């Protein structure tokens, strides 16, 4: 069994009020039955697209999950995952740059 | 230069309401085909198969991974009781396909994993299967038996090449582009660190080299990479860190090499 | 195109 290694970013540069993508990819990881869900302050964030289950050459389970976003200041980005190697929840914060 | 891969995963826990069985196949690292025990037809993943392929070439692709999850869903069992376990959480993965060199040179390949380890490979050039554990010799003497190297290699050598070559024509305008990236240099600091990150966002094709620069001159000391990751639509992203001291931001550059980029492009924070 | 055959473990 392998953990996931995850990383957070958007899809584009963010700027607060611009439409954007955030994305939340976890890899390197077995077995391949994984939960990884968008959050916006606490909340799963609406309308995530999650990837076919694919693997790397050296047979390593992956994931990417995406949903459309309009960054705002003030509101806080993550990427919560649970795998069978984990005792409990990560979560994985976006850091804005902006 | 070009690669055509197929691979497949079966799962005996892919979660609920998750299928067991998914199969996917990719044209120089793109997905461009998809099948999975649920919806249990294989369907286009570009517009450009889409547009140079038609209904009877999807019942036939449909056909041969109907044929594949039935093969595997009884492999799930079958190494199950060559392994003597007693169900749990298990999966069976192979991928195989052919690669054109810049050459001209071709490769091809098939090679299995169970439970996410190399279980059987294989050799086109012996027309032997190498077993990579004591599990898989009841496997490899049964295929060497069968003379199913025959048909393995005349479609690893013949028909995946043939319609690699067809796939990259089809695709040259999407697989052939260039997509500038767009890249942000930022800076956080904490515990008396300044820690420069810079991201390259949305460059299209995949290989790029990204680089932290201190008084013009390269540096890697402390310096760290997230590697290559995919966004939603076909471009990557990448992101590189340095650990700097605090007060001394204005003597870093971040480089960028990109296909896309003829001079590399040099970035402030 | 992917490959049909019946290679069975």
């Amino acid at each position: 069994d392998l953990t996931p290694k995850v990383q957070v970013y958007s899809r584009f540069p963010a700027s607060a009020g611009t439409k954007n993508v955030l994305n939340c990819f976890a890899a390197g990881f077995h077995p391949p039955k994984i939960s990884i869900t968008l959050m916006k302050d606490g909340v799963p964030m609406e309308g995530a697209q999650y990837s076919d289950m694919s693997f790397n050459d050296d047979w390593t389970f992956q994931r990417l999950v995406h949903a459309d976003f309009t960054p705002s200041s003030g509101s806080t980005y993550a990427c919560k995952v649970e795998h069978e190697t984990l005792k409990e929840p990560q979560v994985y914060k976006w850091d804005p740059e902006f | 230069l070009h690669t055509l891969r197929y691979i497949s995963t079966a799962m005996t826990d892919p979660g609920p309401g998750q299928p067991w069985f998914v199969d996917v196949g990719y044209v120089d690292g793109e997905l461009f085909t998809h099948y999975n025990s649920t919806a249990r037809r294989a369907v286009p993943r570009t517009e450009w198969i889409a547009a140079n392929t038609d209904q009877q070439y999807w019942d036939s692709e449909t056909q041969t991974s109907q044929r594949s999850e039935q093969i595997d869903r009884d492999g799930l069992g079958i190494l199950q009781r060559r392994y003597n376990q007693t169900g749990g959480s298990h999966t069976v993965q192979w991928m195989y396909g052919c690669d054109i060199l810049e050459d001209g040179t071709i490769r091809g390949y098939r090679q299995y994993a169970y439970d996410g380890r190399d279980f059987i490979a294989f050799d086109k050039g012996t027309m032997t299967f190498t077993a990579a554990v004591p599990e898989a010799v009841p496997t490899k003497r049964k295929w060497e038996e069968g003379d199913y190297a025959e048909g393995l290699k005349q479609y690893l050598e013949e028909t995946c090449v043939e319609w690699l070559r067809r796939y990259v024509e089809y695709g040259k305008a999407e697989l052939g582009r260039r997509e500038r990236p767009e890249v942000r240099v930022w800076g956080k600091e904490a515990d008396g660190i300044l820690t420069l990150s810079c991201r390259a966002h949305g460059f299209y094709p995949r290989p790029i080299a990204v680089s932290w620069l201190k008084d013009g001159a390269v540096r890697g000391q402390d310096a760290q990479s997230g590697g290559i990751v995919p966004n939603g639509d076909g471009t990557y992203h990448t992101w590189v860190t340095i650990d700097a001291q605090p007060g001394d931001g204005d003597k870093y550059q971040c480089r960028v090499e990109h296909a896309s980029l003829p001079q590399p492009g040099l970035y402030s924070w | 195109i992917r490959h049909e055959n019946r290679m069975v473990l």
